[PDB]
């Protein structure tokens, strides 16, 4: 019924990965959290509080962020909501921001991710700058997802034979034209294509 | 219509209090699997449930990486959604409260949703739920009766749901043939890795 965040300013941390735009922001929790206790009897009343301040944040903070000059673009925006203080367990935060997102339709939902995480002194984008592991951890992921052990699986001519003996048995193919079609059509590719158009 | 999901062979016992509980459900399929990969389950055919300890994330490997680097990169190469689900004591949140920022950007990327949930079973088991709930399937059709070619998806490394979900669709050779025209519903199957793969296999020359 009311904004109990207090949202106190929305910085970028510069360097955490490369096909995303990452959002900082700081929310003083202090007003939500005399809330909860001075005015909430029971857990199961206070959560749908919480679920609605959440959704009024997560909408809040969104469209903040789209009329700044922030340009996402093409890369994918994560927003880190940075709560002042959390006073109950972030896996509760965790749990309770994904049902708060199941429930949203608008574009604050599609255009964005979200995560919760509590105030420190701590400089993160220090801390990703200066971290090799983080880093090595970017290259190796980039490295493997673009490349095949092919060692890990059996042999690609094992897997060719099978489909195209199975292709010439299903084709009427007898073996005396073998020879003749597998020098037409060089790879599965061109056989395939050959027995289906 | 009946939802399947998978678990993996390894960690059977680790989550047999899990399982006990998810089973309760008369509508629930839980095939044991063996796969590649860590993870613990495999919600559909490119969504994996990965439980690791917030505790052992910064513990060092014998080759200078991090605990979990090398599983989680393995498993950004065969799904499209990583889920990660980090068990953490409740301690940290008042010891260590660094760690949870720290994790999370460490993880940091589109195809990775990363979760904390205390070390009891109650979270895990409510989680689970909800992940079936939200992306898992049932899958009741069957346009391939060979199965011969099932043996070929599975030898590429294609886990059993995303075999069972191509073949809800297409024949082998209709697969085959969908992806080499890049028509998009096959294309977007499959990862980039799991794409580079099968264009090998239907690109080299004898």
């Amino acid at each position: 019924s009311e904004f109990f965040w207090d949202v106190q300013k929305i910085q970028e941390i510069s360097n955490v990965e490369e096909h995303s735009v990452v959002k900082c922001v700081t929310v003083n929790t202090s007003r939500l959290i005399s809330q909860l206790n001075e005015e909430l009897q029971d857990e199961e009343s206070g959560v749908n509080f919480i679920v609605t301040q959440l959704q009024l944040l997560i909408n809040n903070v969104y469209e903040k962020i789209q009329k700044s000059p922030g340009v996402p673009a093409h890369r994918s925006l994560m927003i880190n909501l940075n709560f002042t203080r959390l006073k109950f367990s972030i896996a509760y935060w965790d749990i309770l921001l994904e049902r708060s997102l199941d429930l949203i339709n608008g574009p604050s939902k599609t255009g964005a991710r979200y995560f919760i995480t509590e105030v420190t002194p701590v400089d993160r984008s220090r801390y990703v700058e200066n971290n090799q592991y983080f880093l090595a951890f970017k290259a190796n992921q980039r490295l493997t997802r673009n490349s095949v052990d092919m060692d890990e699986f059996i042999d690609f001519e094992i897997l060719i034979k099978q489909i195209i003996f199975d292709l010439f048995k299903k084709n009427g193919i007898p073996d005396q034209d073998f020879e003749a079609i597998l020098s037409r059509f060089h790879n599965l590719e061109s056989l395939v294509v050959a027995f289906n158009e | 219509e009946n939802k399947c999901i998978a678990v993996n062979e390894n960690k059977v016992i680790e989550n047999q209090k899990v399982i006990q509980s998810l089973c309760k459900n008369s509508h629930l399929d839980l095939i044991e699997q063996s796969y590649f990969g860590e993870c613990d389950f495999i919600i559909n055919h490119s969504t994996c449930v990965y439980k690791i300890q917030a505790s052992r994330f910064m513990q060092l490997r014998n080759n200078g990486s991090l605990h979990y680097d090398k599983a989680v990169n393995d498993l950004l190469t065969e799904f499209q959604r990583v889920i990660i689900i980090v068990e953490f004591s409740e301690i940290i949140q008042d010891v260590d409260p660094d760690l949870f920022w720290k994790i999370k950007l460490y993880l940091l990327n589109s195809r990775v949703d990363v979760f904390f949930i205390h070390e009891t079973t109650d979270f895990f088991i409510d989680w689970m739920k909800y992940f079936i709930a939200r992306w898992a399937f049932s899958y009741n059709d069957e346009k391939e009766k060979n199965i011969a070619n099932a043996d070929i998806l599975l030898d590429l490394g294609f886990n059993i749901l995303l075999v069972r979900k191509i073949f809800q669709t297409y024949s082998l050779e209709e697969f085959f043939m969908a992806i080499i025209k890049e028509e998009s519903k096959a294309v977007k199957m499959l990862t980039v890795s799991q794409m580079t793969r099968l264009k090998k296999l239907l690109t080299l020359e004898w």
